[PDB]
């Protein structure tokens, strides 16, 4: 009952092909069960499923399945919600919490960031490593990422983030944009030559960079609004 | 002995009742708010009085169901709604409160088959059982039962009358799970109403209180600042006693991260220091920059920020101190040595202090300008502020709006009630 | 007869609203 | 809540009775999930395909209760396609019904007024829940309500079967033209 | 609002105090000495 | 018994505070 799904752990899946067929068997799991309408006997159940389901965003991360990935990490989350006073504790849950968490910095949602942020006080405080890694990278971001940008990546290596750092490192920031280089500065090929060079709007960085009547129609409006409460 | 104070203050509620009752068919809201508050400092100064509540009119739990099963619809609404008040404020603590919260649930009962002079007066004595609920949630936990109901009378309230507790209830939700519930207030921003009346004037500086807490969650200092300002506007009442000094600490907190340096010259209050002092010292390391000194008030302070739910906001400004520095500097001069600022700030050196010049271009401090040469730092701060065509708008608009806001003229010739 | 009541309330209304509209034009007139 | 919008962003039709069971069984507790998810319910609004597809105007009805848009329910009711009926009484599934009922009833005295015909007739549905209340009332049998119902809808039919509330013909029956001399001006 | 627990001689001064209250240690005389050592 | 026919009336004489401006109105013309 509930079978071909925890016996793939152990091997995980250095291939693909485990997709095709662990996709329809969650189906199955969700036929057999609606996610959570409310029987701490089916919680007993949720469990079960919940080490498929946070695999679930390992496979769309390991594939880069963005769609997937923010799908099944969605599911993850309500399972938290749940009040679930049973749920056992894993190391799983901090690991996974902080993928999110870089993720969330990586898709510039910085509100949503810190919303998580504060919905783990315990966990940050001083201990969770795991977690420790992208708040240090937030702080260095808000603070000069740029200069820090391998410093975070050299202060460790990993913390079960291989790809996971992978994802903010290639998505390197260009708020830069708003100053003068290529031969002004000249510093900060490729680079300058994307979309023609740098990210492609403006110029070459060295070269890029009073009328009442127009405010007559506009206070003319204004000026017939003080009249207007003077009606009545 | 006892009975006298008793004999002398339990008795003019009689009166009250006979007055609420006489205006009911008259028809509330402009009689009943006086009696809501002899309510509330009766409560405050609190035996025979279930006894004494027995049946006021034919045509401590037996007292409490004794009265409908006799001879028996605002007054009923009203008695039903302060039979708690005596273990309220007696705060018993026990499942009394289990024993209370069933005649909150008559009373919803009853309301809710009521219905506008209920919706008047029985409507708004809602909004303070639903504090009890709360206070009775909070006692023992917290619970979404009393968010069902209220989500349900949302719609209600969208009829011809509507209270805004709701909101501040919603808000209590929120604020009980704290930082772990964010989404609540996302649907809070799309659920926001009008509630322009603001016939309470306490709910409005509630609610804004916990709506500046919800924006500074996410930094957006640039309005939190005015926001929280405005509540703290709202507040004439004495509210002392841990009452405003949360509101307190949360602006001046959300200030310093904002890069504002205040003195405590403003507020100095007799009875804040003792539990403001940790914000004091905070403040004082901010404005010279002592990272070591940050550190050591952090540490030994770990918790009322934990306790007050801002330690995070203090743990992310202890890098934003940067910033907060700079905003005086780029104020002071008018073409800054970017190695100089750099010594001032004790930057590591001249490509950090134009990273950082840089990283501070985007909105705020006036603009640098930086041209990347001898000339390091510009910060020309714009000119001509003279109320000349410069201010053209900045010195036409703020007028503007400030005699548009005249409406409270309208508002004072329209309110005048001439009775008959 | 519930109906009844609301039928008279609205004509009510009609004719208290016409009322007021009409005594607003007069007083304008009359500042003349 | 996330759940919801995720299982949302799936594509199967299971997944959408599963959508169907959280949502209807939560419509208030989690509500800016859904009023985000809006996009994706209207989408699936129209489409033939969705075995449920009634049921998608069913959720349009039931979760913007805080969306106060009353054309939205109108048009939320006039989708439903089933369950509009069934919704007898709830805690305000019947508010939302009587403003449709009201909204039928000012469009059934604005298309009547004209009298040359080519009025555009109302989705089925909505008249049908009219006559059911009808029918709730006769068996309530109080005839006053009926037939300020009827003149109100502006229809002779449901004006004259009014008389079958009682049957008895002491007065209203035979006598309320009276009250209704008194209180219209319609020649 | 209540539901809330938490809770010249020596005032008018805080921001002169503060505002220098770390320095003070010249005394505007070792600030004198330190002038003519120029 | 449908709540329809039994709002409009509450509705109207809330409405009814055109009353209370109506006197108003009348005490500037007197």
């Amino acid at each position: 009952m509930y079978e071909q799904l925890k016996g793939e752990w152990n091997r995980k899946s250095p291939n693909l092909s485990k997709c095709g067929e662990e996709l329809g068997r969650l189906k199955l799991v969700l036929l057999e069960l609606n996610f959570l309408p409310t029987t701490k006997l089916t919680k007993q159940q949720l469990i079960l499923a919940r080490d498929i389901l946070e695999i679930g965003a390992q496979w769309s991360i390991l594939r880069k399945d963005i769609p997937s990935f923010e799908r099944y990490m969605a599911q993850l989350k309500c399972y938290y919600f749940d009040y679930k006073e049973q749920l056992p504790e894993s190391a799983y849950m901090h690991q996974l919490l902080g993928l999110n968490l870089l993720f969330l910095l990586s898709q510039n949602r910085v509100a949503e960031f810190h919303t998580e942020l504060e919905r783990l006080p315990a966990k940050d405080i001083q201990t969770n490593v795991y977690i420790k890694h992208p708040v240090s990278l937030e702080q260095y971001l808000m603070e000069g990422s740029y200069n820090k940008v391998f410093l975070a990546k050299g202060n460790i290596p990993a913390e079960s983030y291989t790809f996971f750092i992978d994802i903010l490192l290639d998505t390197i920031r260009d708020e830069i944009a708003g100053c003068i280089e290529k031969a002004y500065e000249k510093i900060l090929t490729d680079y300058a030559k994307k979309r023609g060079w740098v990210l492609g709007p403006n110029n070459y960085y060295s070269f890029a960079s009073t009328t009442i009547p127009s405010t007559e129609l506009a206070k003319q409006v204004i000026e017939y609004a003080r009249q207007l409460e003077m009606i009545v | 002995p006892p009975p006298a104070p008793q004999d002398v203050e339990m008795k003019e509620e009689a009166a009250t009742g006979g007055g609420s009752t006489g205006e009911a068919d008259g028809a509330a809201a402009e009689h009943s708010q006086r009696e809501l508050d002899t309510v509330t400092l009766e409560d405050i100064k609190e035996g025979k009085e279930p006894r004494f509540v027995l049946r006021a009119l034919r045509m401590l739990l037996p007292f409490l169901e004794e009265p409908m099963d006799t001879e028996a619809r605002p007054r009923t609404g009203k008695a039903a709604s302060t039979p708690l008040l005596p273990e309220v404020e007696a705060y018993l603590q026990l499942l009394v409160v289990i024993f209370m919260m069933n005649s909150k649930r008559y009373k919803e009962a009853q309301k809710i088959s009521d219905d506008t002079q209920n919706r008047r007066a029985l409507d708004l004595v809602a909004a303070k059982c639903y504090y009890y609920h709360a206070r009775v949630y909070e006692f023992l936990d917290k619970l979404d039962v009393v968010r069902s109901f209220l989500h349900a009378r949302l719609r209600t309230a969208t009829l011809r009358h509507d209270a805004d507790g709701q909101a501040t209830l919603l808000n209590l939700l929120l604020r009980n799970y704290l930082h772990y519930s964010l989404y609540d207030q996302a649907e809070k921003l799309v659920s926001k109403s009008v509630f322009p009346e603001q016939a309470n004037n306490n709910e409005w500086a509630r609610y804004l209180y916990y709506t500046g807490r919800i924006k500074a969650i996410q930094l957006e200092y640039s309005e939190a600042r005015r926001t929280m300002t405005n509540a703290l506007r709202k507040a004439p009442q004495h509210t002392a006693v841990g009452f405003k000094q949360t509101v307190h600490k949360l602006l001046i907190v959300v200030e310093l991260l904002l890069g504002e340096i205040p003195d405590r010259l403003q507020f100095r209050q007799p009875s804040l220091k003792r539990s403001l002092m940790p914000y004091f010292l905070l403040t004082q390391a901010v404005r010279t920059g002592n990272l070591a000194k940050f550190n050591q008030v952090l540490d030994q302070f770990g918790e009322k920020f934990q306790a007050d739910g801002t330690y995070t906001l203090i743990i992310r400004l202890r890098h934003n101190v940067i910033k907060t520095g700079v905003r005086m500097i780029s104020l002071s001069y008018s073409r800054i040595s970017l190695a100089d600022i750099a010594q001032k700030l004790q930057l590591d050196s001249p490509e950090d202090a134009e990273f950082i010049v840089a990283k501070a271009i985007r909105d705020g401090v006036i603009e640098a300008s930086i041209n990347h040469e001898k000339g390091y730092v510009q910060s020309k701060e714009m000119i001509d502020i003279y109320s000349t065509r410069e201010p053209q708008l900045a010195f036409h608009q703020r007028i503007s709006f400030c005699l548009d806001i005249h409406n409270m003229s309208v508002k004072a010739m329209r309110f005048p009630p001439k009775s008959y | 007869d519930l109906y009844s009541r609301y039928k008279k309330l609205q004509q009510e209304l009609e004719f208290l609203e016409v009322q007021e509209e009409y005594i607003k034009d007069e007083q304008k007139n009359l500042k003349k | 809540a996330a759940g919801i919008i995720s299982l949302l962003d799936e594509d199967e039709p299971q997944l959408k009775e599963f959508a169907l069971h959280k949502l209807n069984a939560v419509v208030n507790d989690f509500w800016a999930e859904i009023s985000e998810s809006v996009d994706k319910i209207e989408v699936l609004y129209e489409d033939e395909g969705f075995r449920s597809r009634q049921f998608a105007a069913l959720v349009a009805s039931k979760v913007f209760y805080h969306l106060g848009a009353f054309e939205e329910s109108l048009n939320y009711a006039l989708g439903a396609g089933d369950l509009f009926n069934v919704n007898d009484n709830s805690e305000y599934v019947e508010t939302i019904i009587a403003k449709c009922i009201d909204h039928y009833t000012k469009q059934c005295v604005e298309n009547a007024d004209l009298p040359e015909g080519e009025k555009k007739p109302i989705d089925q549905r909505l008249e049908g829940i009219v006559n059911k209340m009808f029918q709730r009332c006769l068996d309530d049998h109080k005839y006053k309500q009926a037939i300020g119902i009827a003149l109100e809808t502006r229809r002779l039919d449901v004006f004259e079967k009014t008389i079958l509330e009682s049957n008895d013909v002491p007065g209203m029956l035979a006598y309320s033209l009276k009250l209704c001399m008194s209180l219209m001006q319609n020649k | 609002e209540k539901k809330q627990p938490v809770d010249e001689d020596n005032w008018d001064d805080d921001n002169v105090e503060d505002d220098f209250s770390n320095q003070l240690r010249a005394e505007l005389e070792k600030h004198g000495y330190k002038m003519e050592t120029s | 018994q449908y709540y329809l026919s039994k709002i409009e009336e509450l509705q109207l004489i809330v409405n009814d505070k055109s009353q209370n401006l109506r006197r108003l109105q009348a005490q500037r013309n007197e």
